[PDB]
């Protein structure tokens, strides 16, 4: 299998209706990761949240195709990554544009001990076609980065402990069962909404080093730090790598 | 078909994997933005890296369409990111550092054909917007483009192997399909499909027209297109066919751009 | 004097009032004189969808047949929901200047690929240097309204909200360029004595001064408060106009120099 | 401790926005400095060279008279204030090539505005100290009024200075500080050094000043930056003495409350 | 032979002379066959303000008419202040050609902001990308006449002063677009036995040889030296022409082809 | 003569030659590499190799002048440059642009151990005319950068051991002496084929600060550790700048 880029590196994708929330979740979350930069070298990717919904509301309403709309949405997890860099710009912390990400880095990660880029992939006019809505979103921008890195993690930062067998949110919240472990490819085989992209699953199924993947809730102050350490206090994704 | 004030209820509560909220915004208006713009891919290696024989006729060829059409020309790489594939695939390196390689060569030949093109008005366009393409297209009917997806480092992998599935078969597919135009072709140095690589195989039999599952059932999903293209076609909203033509011989494109059939027409159905 | 401005340049410094008066006796060149700048408000208009943009859309290319175009985009709700997050956490004016843009050119975007068939780019880069070609070919571009102060905006006296925004860019590219005028266009006739919106009997106002406005209490109301002091010292747009997108035909005339929403006159 | 602040009903200032880099010191290197060559440069970097381990530096530098040249052409040209405001600019761009190349043996390089706003963090983590152009990125949208660009480089620099919520702007002049009149004008004979004023008290004034008068308007709306000292770079050792506080030039007081 | 050469190219060292010689005889593919590149002279033009530059502009816009036109700009006395104080501080000519960029830039920004009423573009970018459509449709681009080289600017064998600067960077784009002709925009008729400006005894030489120009002293004077050289290696330009862009209606008729300055040939 | 800007500086140009041998080879480099990152501070620029000469056959078919046929050529040593830092990017090293090279190398330097470039020089349009090859190529470059930095040397890495007399694997081979030092002046007297550019000896000529630079077998592990140390394993060419 491939050589591993970056195999001491973490990624912590955090989900942009965490950020929606504002200072409420987000100043918890800055001090957890403040405290975190000395512990990991990280490599911190911002979701999208409530304003991609309104973009793709106007862009929907206008008839913009999919390949339309997904730029809209990685706009929307840059201007959070943005925001959460500014927060943790006194500790080194920048946001960086993906070019940046592709092909510089290492040397920005020899520098400082994090630094802040969007999860969602720039797609941009090559979306896939089929659904209006953008498929590859955050989740699955940040799990491509860290498996093609070879990453020692991704942990995926949720407004929810995991996922559950429907919408705890949803019309069916009463139904909702929490998962503690699962599988892509049982999530795959499910119908009915979750709080990961569908395509995740799909790039799990060809992932080549990322064994696991954690959904923890990181309106919980040290659920993240504990998910670094490989405790067990959200979701786990196995993604079918099988380990030596 | 549902409401906008249903859509919009949705996109606000539900999760963007929610088949309710997948099925309202299926309903939403279809904008073409390009609707008379036609894309063609002129072939890395079956045509560009063929040199002047295969380039110059075809120069001849897109100078004339332009005054009938209008051109999206996207380039393939070819056998300079096969080689590049080579090396990289043997260090161990992954797709998504693949992927950059092949976007380098593709953006080689779109500078050498966008120089025979230049004195013609006819740019090369490029960075992630694109936006040279809506003045270049009123104004001179072409512009030339680099045929690979932007994906880099996020490119898709393959089930097997680090070659980067997505290139430039799929580059230039996925343009036509997102600005809504009326036809994509596929320049090569072949009429279309045969049964078997007319290049290896002496009796090779001619495919005029075929469906994608068909092409799957008789083993060609990857053969004369990239085998992603198959089901990126399949999923695709505005481009449910494409045509394949010998850019070797002269007046295929012209009359394939004029909406004739003189090579192989592959249908989503 | 020629010679007496270079004598001055050389030998005082930039606050010198000699030398600030000499400068000011320089001749003054319009870059595009017969270009007009259009604001398509991103609350107003484009954040309403299909039923507003479309018959602009339309308003738009049968009038790039007659006028020069350089349209600049608000950006509306989504920038308003970037601000209340960074405001709660006490993020200076010069980081959400950035978080402002973003939205606008998202609104350029989308409005851009509605006239992308008629050849009419979105422009876009420090140096705007598509507008030229696009001008006199197509007659028409689509630019991101924001400012590109980004950190260096300059604060309000109070808060953190960037006091110049899509108004105050698309104001002052009209300014620089020395347009024939600039026209917002929203979504209500003009200005009133009060918010329309929330007003029993709010009172229309065809015409008014900057002075006007401000001695009623309107500085801040229907354009960006700042607007109203780029205006005053503005050399070249020394008034502008206010017109309703949603009634079909008020951009048309406006751009032919009809008088149908409310005039703000510099003095 | 007036009567005033016991006052549990009064109106209560609100928050100061949050600092971005509260541990950077910001110097702004004047273009007419720059304009003297090797006399003035080689001793302003051997300064700097010895203030790296000691502070960490966003060296912003100002445009001098190439600007003066650049203005002189484009005037004649008739050309409006936004568009001599990015040739300017450019002039302090080349100033900040020049002073960084000097430094690069000590890991120094220039950095353009789209780093200076959005990644000064890690560059300030990999290394001491990076330099930029003080002239902000206004171009096109430079305010109108007078034809001179109002926003230059001090002006630049103290909006940096004070969005980052640095911990101080040192301002480094080709003299010893604001003087009444102008030193080198031809009033010089009446002027009178003023070792301490307020920007308030400078912008009701008129007549020339070493700094911009855009600089007093953008400390009166200032949020961190208590104070701002000139100092003439033209004595080794006084912008090392201005970096630690001692008063070796002109104090200029924001009117930022400090308590 | 193209399979010689193939196999050429994959057998032997690019410094092989057979491999050079098999190179050379490859076909020659003009890119931009009718176009004309022009400098506007930095220190001869536009240092000197409106009474150069607006004639200038004036005939420029009505030469596009039946030619089409790269007008590259020369840096000038800025680049000249800026080469004086990095060379005192001994800066090597790696770190000065950047600075003289940015002043040639400054100069094509001025003189485009005044064409860009008539659609005429500014261009830049490693591969000017913008030429084609420009040229095709309004016949004309702006372009910085310094070479890209920055850092890697090969350096004389004597000093740190850049010595391809916007004269060579003219031509050579000439050169590479195969342009049918190469035209120096200056504020003298020409070359002379010696500096007009300083010699009475200076007399016209209306057409000269590189070979000439070198045995007369004179290869360092109207034109950078290196451009001398540059010329006669060049494949597709293998003269040019000075003029004095100070006497209206030269660059009209230089641009027609009539000799009306001084013409200097490779060979 | 002028002040050096990056005097501890050592550069390494790998031969695209030697990226062209595959894993081979550049396994074992990347090894030697990896050791000698603790002992120098390096900027290793990439050649272009056998890629350069399939777009010069397309490009000249196809008549392109030189000022074509030069960016062409300096994007195939960017692709080694992005293939060798991918190698090397768990030690912090990434791939910089060349407006990075030129403006910004300090900075990353401080930041990592080494950085990667392309050696091709940024001539695209303006390379000059004549030959209908590019002349400013790979040790071109990268000789103009090693000598404006006043770097502390230049080591070019080649898949032979040095400079012969005539090509040691090209017709006249049975003739090829070995030279294990030589004048740039005296090569640049010399016809016949070169492991190095011609332009190369014109730039020496023109040099301030580089007094000789070493061409050694990047096929041997250990001769480009030993180089950089100064220990002769390889052809030392003098350029003709002197002592000061
Ligand atoms: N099966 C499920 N388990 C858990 N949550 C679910 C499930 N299905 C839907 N959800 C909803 O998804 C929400 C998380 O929202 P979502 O994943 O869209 O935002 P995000 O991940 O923060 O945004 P982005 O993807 O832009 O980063 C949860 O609050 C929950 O209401
Ligand atoms: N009241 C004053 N006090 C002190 N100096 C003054 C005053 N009025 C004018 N000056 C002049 O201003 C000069 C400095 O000029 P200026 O501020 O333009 O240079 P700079 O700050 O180096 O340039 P830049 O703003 O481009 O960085 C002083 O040498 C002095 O002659
Ligand atoms: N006099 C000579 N001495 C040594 N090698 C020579 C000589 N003449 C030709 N060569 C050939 O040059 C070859 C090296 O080729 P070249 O210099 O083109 O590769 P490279 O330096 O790896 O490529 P690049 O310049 O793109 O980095 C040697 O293998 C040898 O065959
Ligand atoms: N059944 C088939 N019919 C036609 N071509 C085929 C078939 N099977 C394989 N091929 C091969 O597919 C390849 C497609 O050509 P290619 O060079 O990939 O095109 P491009 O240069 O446009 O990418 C050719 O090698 C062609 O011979
Ligand atoms: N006196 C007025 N006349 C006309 N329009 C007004 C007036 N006051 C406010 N508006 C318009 O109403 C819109 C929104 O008003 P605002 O005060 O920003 O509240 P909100 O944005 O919460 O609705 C703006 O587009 C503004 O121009
Ligand atoms: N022998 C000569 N003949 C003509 N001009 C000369 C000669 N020697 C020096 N010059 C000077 O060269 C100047 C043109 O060069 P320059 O001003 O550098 O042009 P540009 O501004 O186009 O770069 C003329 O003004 C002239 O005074
Ligand atoms: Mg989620
Ligand atoms: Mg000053
Ligand atoms: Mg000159
Ligand atoms: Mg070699
Ligand atoms: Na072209």
């Amino acid at each position: 299998r491939p050589i591993r880029l970056l195999p001491w590196l973490q990624v912590v994708k955090i989900g942009g209706r965490v950020m929606d929330r504002g200072a409420d979740a987000i100043l918890p979350l800055v001090e957890e990761l403040r405290k975190l930069l000395p512990e990991h070298r990280l490599l911190i990717l911002t979701g999208a949240g409530v304003r991609a919904r309104h973009v793709f509301s106007v862009g929907l309403d206008l008839g913009l195709p999919v390949g339309s709309l997904a730029p809209l949405a990685a706009s929307e997890a840059g201007q959070n990554g943005h925001i959460l860099a500014a927060m943790l710009a006194s500790e080194g912390v920048s946001y960086v544009e993906h070019p940046t990400v592709a092909d510089q880095l290492a040397i920005h990660l020899s520098a400082t001990r994090a630094v802040v880029g969007s999860a969602f992939p720039p797609y941009h006019h090559h979306e896939f076609p089929g659904s209006r809505i953008p498929p590859h979103r955050a989740d699955t921008g940040a799990f491509l980065l860290a498996d093609a890195f070879g990453a020692a993690g991704l942990t995926i930062v949720e407004n929810v402990d995991g996922i559950y067998t429907a919408d705890p949110n949803g019309p069916d919240r009463g139904q909702a069962r929490f998962l503690p472990e699962t599988s892509a490819t049982d999530l795959a085989k499910s119908e009915g909404p979750l709080p990961v992209d569908r395509a995740l699953l799909d790039v799990m199924a060809t992932a080549r080093h990322i064994e696991r993947v954690q959904v923890v809730n990181g309106l919980v102050p040290g659920r993240l730090t504990a998910a670094l350490r490989g405790e067990h206090v959200g979701t786990l994704i196995r993604t079918g790598v099988r380990p030596a | 078909a549902n409401s906008t004030a249903e859509l919009e209820e949705l996109l606000m509560q539900r999760s963007l994997t929610d088949p309710q909220l997948q099925a309202a915004a299926a309903a939403a208006a279809d904008f073409r933005i390009l609707p008379d713009a036609t894309v063609i891919k002129i072939g890395g290696q079956s045509v560009i890296d063929r040199g002047r024989a295969a380039v110059y006729p075809l120069v001849d060829e897109i100078v004339a369409a332009r005054k009938n059409h209008k051109l999206l020309i996207g380039t393939g790489a070819g056998t300079r990111a096969r080689h590049l594939y080579s090396i990289a695939a043997g260090l161990g390196l992954p797709a998504g550092v693949l992927a950059q390689l092949g976007s380098s060569v593709a953006d080689q030949n779109a500078a050498m054909l966008g120089q025979l093109l230049a004195k013609h008005g006819i740019p090369v366009v490029g960075g992630a917007g694109l936006s040279a393409v809506p003045l270049s297209l009123a104004e001179v009917n072409a512009v030339v483009f680099s045929g690979m997806p932007p994906y880099k480092l996020w490119m898709r992998p393959a089930a097997e192997g680090v070659i980067p599935p997505y290139r430039t078969d799929a580059g230039c597919f996925l343009l036509a399909e997102q600005f809504g135009c009326k036809q994509m072709i596929f320049v090569k140095d072949e009429d279309g499909l045969y049964t078997a690589n007319p290049k290896t195989s002496k009796d090779a039999t001619f495919i005029p027209r075929i469906s994608v599952d068909e092409m799957k059932a008789k083993g060609l999903h990857d053969s004369i297109l990239e085998f992603p293209v198959l089901d990126l076609l399949q999923s695709a909203q505005h481009v449910r066919e494409v045509q394949v033509v010998n850019g070797l011989v002269p007046g295929n494109l012209t009359r394939a751009l004029a909406g004739e059939h003189v090579g192989t027409i592959i249908t989503a159905s």
